[PDB]
RNA sequence: AGAGUGUAGCUUAAAAGCACCCAACUUACACUUAGGAGAUUCAAUUGACGCUCUGA
C-alpha cells in the first residue's frame, strides 16, 4: 500500500521501488547492498567482509558474485524481504556475474520483481 | 533562477571544448602536429606496434590524433601506419623519443616526418 | 665565482642485434602461436599439399615434400650471422661490437694533475660556445674518427657538480647513427659498457649514478 | 627490450596461415616475418 | 585518395572447412591459464620497469634543468630551444645477424 | 565512473535546496594472511575459481559471520524496523550475545527466529525454545 | 655527521577506493566483459632497518 516515488522519469535509475538491490564492483570487491527508498541499507553482503572472504579464491569472479548471491538471498530471506527492485545498466545485465548473481537469487528464493502498489 | 544564488548551478557548456603550427613562444616550447609512420612486413609487428606507441602516449597523456594505417605497395607488401601526435615538452622530447628508440621489435623502421 | 665551465657527453650505441626470449616468452610465444593455427583460414600451401594427396590416392587407387625439402636444404646452406661476437672476444673493451643486445656507452680514463679518475667523456666549455655545439665539438675531439652521431633535443640528462672555486658537469645525450671509428687501437682507453661495468668502473656518487640516467631497459 | 610488441597475433578473423620465415634484404640480416610457403631464407637480388 | 587495404580477402570465404576439429583437454587449458596470468605478471612487470625509467630520469632532466637554472640564467632559456634537425627523422629497427 | 562521483555528490551536504532536505589486530591479520595464503595455495581451488563452479558452504559463513559482523548489521534491521526510536526513544545499543530462539513446529522441525522474520502465531502458540552460548540474564519479549 | 622521516603509484582510507596489466570487440584508442598482481620496515606512543636533503 505505501507509496513508490512514482516519478524521477527522466533520470536513471527509477525511485519506484520499495527495496533495491544495488552490486558494487570495485577493482578487489564484489559488493551488493540492499536499501530502502531512504537510502537505508537494509541487508549488505560484501566480500570486504572475513566469514565470507576466506571461503573464496578471488574476491573479484563470477564465482563470488555467486557466493555473494547465495549468501545474499540467504541473508534476505532471514531479513523477511522477499521482493527487490534490481535495476542493472545493460552492459551489466548482460554481464555472466550478474546473470549469475540474479540466478543465485531467484534460485535463493528472493523473486527481483515487486508487487504492485494497490490504490 | 538568476537572481538567486544558486543561478548558473546546472550550466555545462563551459565543461566542454565543443568545437597547425608549432608553438615555441618564449619558455614553453612544444612541436606541432606530427606523423610516426611504421614500415614492416608482418601485419602484426605494425599493427601491435602501433599500439604499443598509442598506449604509450595515452599513459604520457598526449593529445594523439589519428592513429590511421596507409596502403601497402606490392613488393611482398609494405605495411604502414600513421599515429598523430601534438604536444612535448622540452625534455619529453628526448624521454618521449628515446623509448620508441629503445622499444622497436624487428626490424621496423620509423618517422618522426611531419604533415602534408 | 669563479666557475669551472664543463660540459659533457654520453654517448648511446643502439643495439643491432635483438635480444633472445624468456623461456616464458618461449611458451607465451609459442602459445599464441597456436592459437594462431587454430583460427587461421585454408592456406593453399595446405590445400596443395592435402587434397593433392587426397587427389593423388584416389589415383592410385584406380609434391610439396620435394618443394619443403628445397626449402629446409637452402635454410641449411645459408650460415647466419652470429649474435654473440662477444664471448669470442671477452676482452675487446675497445671494440664498438663488445656487445650487440644492448646499448654501449663511451667511456675513457683520465688523469688530472690532482686526480686520476675514469671518466664519462668530457668537455671544456666557453660562454661563447653553445651547450649543443659543446656536445658536437666533443663529437670529434677525444676518438680523432669519423663517427656519425645524432641528437635528440637541448635537453640534459645528468648533471653532476664537484668543487675543490666552483665548477658544473653537465651529462648531455647522444645516439651513433653509424660510425668510422678509425683506429680502434688507440692510445685512450675508451671502454663500452652496458649497465653492470659503470659501477665496476666509476665509485664517486657524482660517477656511479651516471646510470639513472641510461636507459636500463 | 625489443620482445614487447613482437609476442603477436594476428587479430584479425580472415587471414590464413602464417609461417616464421627468415628473410635477408641485401647484408646479410635475417628477420622473421609471417609468410607463406615456408621458405625458411630469403634473399632480394 | 582514401584506399586501404584493411578489406577482407573474397577468397576467404567458400574453403572455409579445414578445422572443424578444435578440442583440447582439462591440464592444457589450465597450463594455458598459468600462462595468461603469469604473463600478465611479466608484462604488467616490465611496464612497472618502463615507468621506473620514466620517471626516474624525467625527474633527473627536470632537475637537470632546475641546477642548470640556478647555475645560468642565460642557458636555460636556450635549453629549452628546438633542435631544426629532427624534422625527417629515421631509426631502423634491430636485426639478428649484423653485416 | 560519472555514477560513482555522481552518487558521491549526490550524499555530500549542500548548501542549497536538495531532495534530502524533505525526505528526510595484528595476530587476526597474521592468521588472515596466512590462512588466506594457505586458502589460495590449492591449484584444484584455483581450478575450481577459474571454471566458475565453486561453491561456497553457508553454515560456517553463517556462524562465523554471526561472531565477526553479526552484531552491527542487526544493528542496521533494528535501526530499519524503529526498534531503537520505539523500544528505546533512539538511543541505539549493540546486540553483542548471538542470540538463538526458534518455536517448536510439531515435534520435527522448528521455526528460526531471525532478525525480521514472519512466524505464524499457530507456530508461536507455545513459548520457544531459547539457546544462547554465554553465561545473569533476563529475556524480555 | 645531522635533519625530515616511512601504507602496493597516490591518498588530513582505516588493510579500503582509485590508479595498473593481460585476453576479447575494436585499424587502433575508449567503453564494456572476463581474469591478474599487489603494501602498513623490524622490536617494545617510543628505539634501531631503509629513502631524501643538509656536509666532509
Amino acid at each position: 500500500v505505501a507509496r513508490k516515488e512514482r516519478g524521477w522519469r527522466t533520470v536513471f535509475p527509477s525511485r519506484e521501488f520499495w527495496h533495491r538491490l544495488r552490486v558494487i564492483r570495485t577493482q578487489h570487491h564484489v559488493e551488493a547492498l540492499v536499501e530502502h527508498q531512504n537510502g537505508k541499507v537494509v541487508v549488505s553482503a560484501s566480500t570486504r567482509e572475513w566469514a565470507i572472504k576466506k571461503h573464496l579464491y578471488s574476491t573479484r569472479n563470477v564465482v563470488a558474485c555467486e557466493s555473494i548471491g547465495r549468501v545474499l538471498a540467504q541473508r534476505c530471506l532471514e531479513a523477511g524481504i522477499n521482493f527487490m527492485v534490481y535495476q542493472p545498466t545493460p552492459w551489466e545485465a548482460a554481464s555472466d556475474s550478474m546473470k549469475r548473481l540474479q540466478s543465485a537469487m531467484t534460485e535463493g528464493g528472493v523473486v527481483l520483481r515487486e508487487p504492485q502498489r494497490i490504490y | 533562477y538568476k537572481t538567486k544564488p544558486t543561478h548558473g548551478i546546472g550550466k555545462y557548456k563551459h565543461l566542454i571544448k565543443a568545437e597547425v603550427r608549432a608553438i615555441n613562444l618564449g619558455t614553453d616550447y612544444e612541436y606541432g602536429v606530427l606523423n610516426i609512420h611504421l614500415t614492416a612486413y608482418d601485419m602484426t609487428l605494425a599493427e601491435s606496434y602501433a599500439q604499443y606507441v598509442h598506449n604509450l602516449c595515452n599513459s604520457l597523456s598526449i593529445k594523439v590524433e589519428e592513429s590511421y594505417a596507409m596502403p601497402t605497395k606490392t613488393i611482398l607488401t609494405t605495411h604502414e601506419r600513421v599515429v598523430q601526435i601534438s604536444g612535448l615538452s622540452a625534455t619529453f622530447a628526448e624521454i618521449f623519443l628515446e623509448i620508441i628508440q629503445s622499444s622497436l621489435p624487428e626490424g621496423v623502421r620509423l618517422s618522426v616526418k611531419e604533415h602534408t | 665565482s669563479p666557475w669551472r665551465l664543463l660540459g659533457a657527453l654520453c654517448l648511446q650505441r643502439p643495439p643491432v642485434v635483438s635480444k633472445p626470449l624468456t623461456p616464458l616468452q618461449e611458451e607465451m610465444a609459442s602459445l599464441l602461436q597456436q592459437i594462431e593455427i587454430e583460427r587461421s583460414l585454408y592456406s593453399d600451401h595446405e590445400l596443395r599439399a592435402l587434397d593433392e594427396n587426397q587427389r593423388l590416392a584416389k589415383k592410385k587407387a584406380d609434391l610439396a615434400q620435394d618443394l619443403e625439402d628445397m626449402w629446409e636444404q637452402k635454410f641449411l646452406q645459408f650460415k647466419l650471422g652470429a649474435r654473440i661476437t662477444e664471448a669470442d672476444e671477452k676482452n675487446d673493451r675497445t671494440s664498438l661490437n663488445r656487445k650487440l643486445d644492448r646499448n654501449l656507452v663511451l667511456l675513457v680514463r683520465e688523469k688530472f694533475g690532482d686526480q686520476d679518475v675514469w671518466i664519462l667523456p668530457q668537455a671544456e666549455w666557453q660562454p661563447g660556445e653553445t651547450l649543443r655545439g659543446t656536445a658536437e665539438r666533443t663529437l670529434a675531439t677525444l676518438s680523432e674518427n669519423n663517427m656519425e652521431a645524432k641528437f635528440l633535443g637541448n635537453a640534459p640528462c645528468g648533471h653532476y657538480t664537484f668543487k675543490f672555486l666552483g665548477a658544473k658537469v653537465f651529462f648531455f645525450k647522444a645516439l651513433l647513427l653509424t660510425g668510422d671509428f678509425s683506429q680502434a687501437g688507440n692510445k685512450g682507453h675508451h671502454v663500452w659498457v652496458t649497465k653492470d661495468e659503470l659501477g665496476d668502473y666509476l665509485k664517486p656518487k657524482y660517477l656511479a649514478q651516471v646510470r639513472r640516467f641510461v636507459s636500463d631497459l | 627490450d625489443s620482445s614487447r610488441a613482437s609476442l603477436t597475433r594476428v587479430h584479425r578473423q580472415a587471414y590464413a596461415r602464417l609461417y616464421p620465415v627468415l628473410l635477408v634484404k641485401q647484408d646479410g640480416s635475417t628477420i622473421h616475418i609471417r609468410y607463406r610457403e615456408p621458405r625458411r631464407m630469403l634473399a632480394m637480388p | 585518395i582514401p584506399i586501404e587495404d584493411f578489406i577482407t580477402p573474397l577468397k576467404f570465404l567458400d574453403k572455409a572447412r579445414e578445422r572443424p576439429q578444435v578440442e583440447l583437454t582439462f591440464e592444457e587449458t589450465e597450463r594455458r591459464a598459468l600462462l595468461l596470468k603469469k604473463w600478465s605478471l611479466y608484462k604488467q612487470q616490465e611496464r612497472k620497469m618502463e615507468r621506473d625509467t620514466i620517471r626516474a630520469m624525467l625527474e633527473a632532466q627536470q632537475e637537470a634543468l632546475e641546477e642548470l637554472q640556478l647555475e645560468s640564467p642565460k642557458l636555460h632559456a636556450e635549453a629549452i630551444k628546438r633542435d631544426p634537425n629532427l624534422f625527417p627523422f629515421e631509426k631502423e629497427g634491430p636485426h639478428y645477424t649484423p653485416p | 565512473r560519472y555514477r560513482r562521483r555522481a552518487e558521491q555528490e549526490a550524499q555530500a551536504p549542500h548548501w542549497w535546496r536538495t531532495y534530502r532536505e524533505y525526505f528526510g589486530r595484528t595476530q587476526q591479520l597474521l592468521e588472515r594472511k596466512q590462512a588466506i595464503q594457505e586458502l589460495r595455495a590449492n591449484v584444484e581451488e584455483e581450478r575450481a575459481a577459474r571454471l566458475r563452479t565453486a561453491s561456497v558452504p553457508l553454515d560456517a559463513v553463517r556462524a562465523e559471520w554471526e561472531r565477526t559482523c553479526g552484531p552491527y548489521h542487526k544493528q542496521r534491521l533494528a535501526e530499519y524496523y524503529g526498534l531503537y526510536r520505539d523500544l528505546f526513544h533512539g538511543a541505539t545499543f549493540v546486540p553483542r550475545v548471538p542470540l538463538h530462539v526458534a518455536y517448536a513446529v510439531g515435534e520435527d522441525d522448528l521455526m528460526p527466529v531471525y532478525c525480521g522474520n514472519e512466524v505464524t502465531p499457530t507456530e508461536a502458540a507455545q513459548a520457544p525454545e531459547v539457546t544462547y552460548e554465554a553465561e545473569l540474564w533476563t529475556l524480555l519479549l
